[PDB]
């Protein structure tokens, strides 16, 4: 019931930020803040009223809330939303990151701020719709709908220091990758729908009805291959990964647009929700390839991030390595590894949000991003280097932050399933510590090798410090007490794991 | 001055967590906090890059050691199903009555 | 077969547009008035569009040994009439700057619309040929309407020579087909063959020659080289009409011919058409990568979109929604090309002499023309298959049709061509918003037309059910 | 050895192939009407030969 409002409130809010620019340039930021606060409040109200902690696993489908409306009755297409523990967790994370993104661009008084805010809210609404839709056409619709505002934000409101041609090139590369992968996913969806139509005679796109689809061996492999191409481009999984550092480099200066659409794990959610229950045997056979791809992605992202002279590209390849960890977790078939994957995804979103916000604030202070131009910044900034030290400590898998709980439950489940990939991924954790230390010592420690890093810099504002400390508090509380997050998503993970291991 | 005293206080707290924990995961929390405080205190004079390189080498070698400790933790949880020390010394000889290879590997990575 | 009053009321748009042609000619002969002649033309086209409702009341039947009226004819007649009305609306501000006579433009547009309606109603080889030439010759006039300009004269010469050659090819193909069969009806092209000898060599060669002619007329590879030059040289309302109405009418009559002829089931023709569609998609997408001219880029876009249409055409004998997919795609492509070429025409209007260039300069269009830039980027996203657009709904229909018939090579071609089209369409849509250094209600009418087209594309991309129901309601005769 | 992202270049290779193929295919659009008629006759020969072979 509240899910259509959960999707439409960002869209109506973005339309309001566009329309209320005539009353002032400082108005659409307040409107966007109000509507993301309303979205987050609705998500938290769904969390409180759901009773997710006391919910027990009953098998797919099992939704805490469900909405149906016919959209295209010729193909049996419905605007069909459904929320359970995992989807609610991702919706809450999306709302929190949207509030952080709206706050992160609070000092932009540009003449066209209203369209920027509409663009951001439409990205957030598309991400929420991806997390909520259980109709194949609607899920694909939101999946490709959240990319046009992404493209326009990167291309027009991107990094002003870089040339326009590089911004358009990076945005076009990102759009081409994501939309071609979405098209392949659509072809897999259509072939699955047609297989179900020949087997049954009923036109439908519903996830619940397409679950019991009798398919031969080889067709199911192709369908899961298309789904995995989409969910591996947007994860990212190597070699389908260059769009992520190219778009992070040319992202807008404040870093809000990084948090809005690039930083939310829609692809791994789709792997958990759509790839494994619909195609269990084919995913079971593709598990070694995906797990070795995750190992190669971890080490490729580590060696990439160590060799990066750009901070934003370093955080992008950190995201690549941690998403490789999640990809290893997803194809294990273990409840403990799945719960660790959920915790790791939430904690990695929080840590990368803190890292990108601190990098944006640092670029506001110093107007450069090259590691050969900073050094010894601890003595010049009041708050930024210690908070960045905390967040780089979080991204190396340090206990006390939720990332450690994430990768360690992932590796416990993986060692229960596959030990060699577990031990190689732990060496990947060593590599993660290596590049985090390299970034810390190239950025804030040492002696200054530039003139702009030889002067005293102004301290951070109250709102940026407040939101970064909020991220710090959330990461620490997730590291020390991850139990409410674990009990929130216990039923959905249980249903997915039981459906995966009971149909092989 | 305050940075030094905060780092040493966190070192003391993490070592107390290490020596007071009843399970291997909480002791790993204290273990890695001790390693982090060692890194933050070795490179205290951050202006000299040699101190930073020393802190790098210290944290990388200790992180390799902590990865071996994690190997032992994974093996022990996969075998006995628990991470409590008393539960190890209770239901280890019953489980390892037939085979002792996995316990040998667990003790090797503990070493 | 004679003509009944029911056959006459089923002939309403043809008779109405012909009477409009006669009335417009008599008005020109009385006194040359641009406004009055354009008003008479648009009133006649609107009268045909609203007499389509009376035709729908009259039912579906066969009106001639040549023509057949059903929902197929309704839908394609409506699309052709809408394209012609938009062409006149865009043509008036362009013709306001014309020093020479302006009233012949609407006469040619009306005659070409008559040819399009005949092609929509065509159930005969004679009617198909006559509709093709009745579309072609007014397009010969309209492409070289500004014959003083070198580009328009060159495009007129190229189009006239190549279309005469393709008409000769098509007529020789019909001659071979008629020599094989003995009847010129669409349903009888292959009824004299049975027990597995449908692949008669003379019938196959004749159908291949008409395939050559129609592939010229539909900008299909390798008869596609005329498309960017003729699109660029011709006036922008002429480019609008040639992109929408001619392609729609010729593809509708090709749909009806391949549906009704028993030889359309033959595998050799289907494989040849699959190769043609594959090459058309790949070539029309690859050749628009580095185009700084909007007209040539839209010509290669037309080539690729007709390749997608042919991909939907191949599965006509296997699937059940293939002609429904073609109808939905053609409606979306009509609205997309109408919006794009209308923005091009409104920037190119009035005609600023033949010696001056008609350069578009789309860079930074938002900073003086925000509504037209918004319409142009909406139609650019619509042509790419990007969602919440009608072009995406058509692309989804084409993909489902290709998935049903196991035509996976064509589906991979659609995916690759969609990626390349994404590149150049997004390049144009983002070049609209970079930085670079009217006054009458006809221009406002053209802007209203392109704005309504953009809003229709957005609404029917978000909510495509009414268009799907309308296209499914346009059920031809089995 | 890996600072230049070799897998990114490996996956960017099809973009270079597409650009080269488009540049090669644009040479047929030379603007000569006699070449257009010759290409139309070439396509007629190809279509008729394909129909005769596959019959
Ligand atoms: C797991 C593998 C199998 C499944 C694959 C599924 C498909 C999705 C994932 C792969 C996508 C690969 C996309 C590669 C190109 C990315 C776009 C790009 O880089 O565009 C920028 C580039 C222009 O930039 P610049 O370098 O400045 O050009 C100089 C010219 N002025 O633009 C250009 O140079 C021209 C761009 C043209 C359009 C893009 C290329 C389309 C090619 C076909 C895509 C379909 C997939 C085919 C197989 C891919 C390889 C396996
Ligand atoms: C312009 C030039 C540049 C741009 C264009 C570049 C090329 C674009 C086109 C690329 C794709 C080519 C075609 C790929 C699909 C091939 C399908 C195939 O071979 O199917 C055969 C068989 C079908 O199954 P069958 O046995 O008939 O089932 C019935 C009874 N079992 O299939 C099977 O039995 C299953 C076969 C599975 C393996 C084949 C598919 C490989 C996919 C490769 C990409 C993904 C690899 C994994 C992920 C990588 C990291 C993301
Ligand atoms: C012998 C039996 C037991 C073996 C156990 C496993 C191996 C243990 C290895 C222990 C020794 C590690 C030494 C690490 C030193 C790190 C400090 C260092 O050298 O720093 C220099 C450099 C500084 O970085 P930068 O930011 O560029 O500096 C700014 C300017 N000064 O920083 C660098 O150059 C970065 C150095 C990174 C080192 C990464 C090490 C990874 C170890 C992986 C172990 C894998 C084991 C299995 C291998 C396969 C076996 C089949
Ligand atoms: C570059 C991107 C685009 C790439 C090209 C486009 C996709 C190419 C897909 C190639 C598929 C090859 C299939 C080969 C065998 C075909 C014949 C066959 O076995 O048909 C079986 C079946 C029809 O017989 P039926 O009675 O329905 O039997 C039910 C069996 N389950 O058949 C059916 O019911 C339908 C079978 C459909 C199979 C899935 C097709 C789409 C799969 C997703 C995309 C391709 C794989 C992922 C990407 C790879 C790299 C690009
Ligand atoms: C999806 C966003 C997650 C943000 C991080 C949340 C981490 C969990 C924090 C839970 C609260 C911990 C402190 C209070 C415990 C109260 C326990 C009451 C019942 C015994
Ligand atoms: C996804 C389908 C299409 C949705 C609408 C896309 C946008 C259409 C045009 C709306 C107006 C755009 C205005 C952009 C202003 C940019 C100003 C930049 C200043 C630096
Ligand atoms: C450039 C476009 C390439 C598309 C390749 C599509 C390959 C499809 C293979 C289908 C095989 C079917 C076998 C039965």
């Amino acid at each position: 019931m509240l899910l259509p409002w959960l999707i439409l409130i960002p869209f109506i809010g973005g339309f309001l930020c566009w329309q209320t620019e005539r009353f002032g340039v400082k108005v659409p930021r307040w409107i966007a803040l109000i509507t993301m606060g309303l979205t987050l409040a609705l998500s938290l109200q769904l969390w409180l009223q759901g009773g997710y902690s006391l919910t027990q696993s009953a098998g797919i489908p099992q939704w805490q809330s469900e909405f149906d409306m016919p959209w295209i009755p010729r193909f049996g297409i419905s605007i069909h939303l459904a929320i359970d523990g995992l989807s609610l967790l991702m919706v809450v994370l999306t709302g929190l990151l949207g509030v952080l993104a709206v706050l992160c661009s609070w000092k932009e008084i540009e003449k066209y701020q209203g369209f920027f805010h509409l663009n951001l809210m439409w990205i957030l609404g598309g991400v929420i719709g991806v997390f909520l839709a259980i109709d194949m056409f609607l899920f694909f619709f939101f999946w490709e709908m959240m990319l046009v505002p992404m493209y326009f934000l990167i291309a027009l409101w991107g990094h002003k220091a870089s040339d326009g041609k590089t911004r358009i090139t990076a945005a076009t590369k990102f759009f081409i990758y994501t939309q071609a992968s979405g098209l392949v996913m659509l072809i897999a969806i259509l072939a699955l729908v047609f297989v179900h139509y020949n087997a049954t005679g009923v036109w439908t796109f519903n996830y619940e009805e397409l679950l019991n689809t009798p398919m031969s061996s080889g067709v199911e492999y192709l369908l899961m291959l298309g789904f995995f191409i989409a969910f591996a481009v947007k994860m990212p999984v190597v070699p389908l990964h260059g769009w992520l550092p190219d778009a992070h480099s040319q992202a807008p200066t404040a870093g809000s647009v990084d948090l809005a659409g690039i930083l939310l794990k829609t692809a791994a959610y789709g792997l958990l929700r759509f790839s494994l229950p619909l195609f269990p045997n084919a995913s079971a056979e593709f598990a070694p390839i995906a797990m070795w791809l995750g190992v190669i992605g971890i080490f490729y992202g580590a060696w990439m991030a160590f060799a990066q002279t750009d901070i934003k590209r370093l955080i992008a390849y950190t995201s690549v390595s941690h998403m490789g960890f999640v990809l290893i977790a997803i194809y294990t078939g273990s409840q403990l590894a799945y719960q660790g994957a959920v915790i790791q995804m939430i904690a990695h979103g929080l840590s990368a949000a803190g890292l990108f916000i601190l990098c944006g604030q640092l670029y506001e202070r110093i107007h450069t991003r090259d590691m050969r131009m900073m050094g010894g910044l601890w003595s010049k900034m009041k708050w930024l280097p210690a908070l960045s030290l905390f967040f780089a400590v979080a991204t190396l898998g340090m206990p006390g932050t939720g990332n450690f709980v994430g990768e360690f439950m992932i590796l416990f489940g993986s060692f229960q399933v596959v030990p060699v990939i577990t031990v190689i991924s732990t060496f990947g954790l060593v590599f993660a510590s290596v590049y985090s230390l390299a970034m810390l010592h190239r950025a804030y420690f040492g002696k200054a090798k530039s003139q702009i890093a030889s002067q005293e810099l102004p301290g951070m504002s109250l709102r940026e410090l407040f939101m970064i400390l909020l991220l710090v508090v959330l990461l620490v509380l997730l590291g020390f007490y991850p139990q409410p997050i674990l009990d929130t998503s216990h039923s959905a993970i249980g249903n997915i794991q039981q459906w995966f291991v009971n149909s092989v | 001055y305050s940075r030094f005293f905060a780092y040493t206080n966190l070192f003391i707290a993490s070592m107390v967590v290490l020596v007071l924990a009843d399970n291997l995961l909480l002791m790993y929390l204290g273990w890695e906090g001790v390693g982090l405080c060692s890194y933050l205190l070795i490179g205290f004079y951050y202006t000299d890059p040699k101190n930073g390189a020393a802190a790098m080498k210290a944290f990388v070698v200790t992180r390799v050691g902590d990865v071996f400790l994690a190997f032992a933790l994974f093996i022990l949880y996969n075998e006995l199903g628990t991470l409590n020390f008393r539960e190890m010394v209770e239901l280890a000889p019953a489980h390892f009555a037939d085979g002792n290879n996995m316990l040998m590997w667990a003790t090797l990575m503990l070493l | 077969m004679t003509i009944t009053p029911q056959n006459l009321i089923a002939l309403l748009p043809l008779l109405i547009v012909g009477l409009t042609v006669v009335v417009v000619m008599l008005s020109i002969a009385w006194r040359r008035n641009h406004f009055l002649n354009a008003t008479l033309s648009v009133i006649g086209l609107n009268a045909a569009l609203v007499s389509l409702w009376f035709v729908g009341q009259a039912g579906a039947m066969d009106v001639t040994p040549l023509m057949r009226v059903d929902g197929f004819a309704m839908l394609y007649t409506g699309l052709v009439l809408l394209a012609s009305l938009a062409t006149c609306t865009f043509a008036y501000p362009w013709l306001e700057g014309y020093n020479d006579n302006k009233d012949e433009f609407y006469l040619l547009v009306l005659i070409a619309a008559l040819g399009g309606i005949l092609l929509a109603n065509a159930n005969h080889l004679a009617s198909l040929f006559l509709g093709i030439e009745l579309i072609s010759l007014p397009l010969f006039g309209l492409v070289g309407y500004a014959f003083r300009q070198k580009r328009s004269l060159e495009a007129s010469i190229k189009y006239t020579i190549l279309s005469a050659a393709a008409s000769s090819f098509l007529l020789f193909g019909m001659a071979l087909v008629y020599a094989q069969s003995g009847d010129l009806s669409f349903v009888a092209l292959g009824k004299n063959l049975g027990d597995g000898m449908l692949n008669e060599p003379l019938l196959l060669a004749g159908f291949g020659l008409m395939i050559v002619g129609l592939g010229f007329k539909l900008s299909l590879v390798p008869f596609h080289l005329w498309t960017p030059d003729v699109y660029q040289g011709a006036p922008a309302p002429v480019s609008t009409f040639l992109a929408t109405a001619s392609k729609i009418a010729i593809f509708g009559v090709v749909m009806r011919l391949f549906l009704y002829a028993p030889v359309g089931d033959s595998e050799a023709i289907r494989v040849v058409l699959a190769i043609i569609a594959f090459a058309s998609i790949i070539f029309g997408n690859l050749m628009a990568l580095s185009q700084t001219n909007i007209k040539r880029l839209l010509g290669y876009s037309s080539i690729s979109h007709l390749g997608y249409l042919l991909v939907a055409l191949i599965a006509l004998q296997t699937g059940e929604m293939s002609m429904e997919a073609v109808g939905v795609y053609l409606a979306g492509y009509l609205f997309s090309s109408l919006g794009a070429f209308g923005v091009v025409s409104l920037m190119s209007s009035p005609y600023r002499g033949p010696d001056a260039d008609s350069l578009f300069s789309y860079r930074g269009l938002f900073w003086h023309r925000p509504i037209l830039a918004a319409v142009m980027t909406v139609m650019m996203l619509s042509l790419a298959g990007i969602p919440m657009t009608l072009g995406f709904i058509g692309k989804f229909y084409v993909l489902a049709v290709g998935v049903q018939a196991h035509l996976w090579w064509l589906v991979g071609a659609v995916v690759v061509g969609s990626a390349i089209g994404l590149y150049y369409y997004l390049r144009v849509a983002v070049s609209l918003y970079l930085h670079a250094p009217p006054s009458n209600w006809q221009y406002s009418a053209g802007g209203i037309v392109v704005l309504i087209s953009a809003l229709l594309v957005l609404v029917l991309g978000v909510w495509p059910q009414p268009l799907i129901s309308i296209v499914r309601l346009a059920m031809p005769l089995m | 050895l890996l600072k230049r992202d070799p897998l990114n270049s490996m996956m960017n290779i099809p973009a270079v192939l597409s650009r080269f193929a488009g540049k090669g295919l644009l040479l047929s659009e030379n603007g000569y009407l006699r070449w257009y008629v010759a290409s139309m006759s070439i396509g007629a020969v190809v279509v008729l030969a394909l129909l005769m072979v596959l019959r």
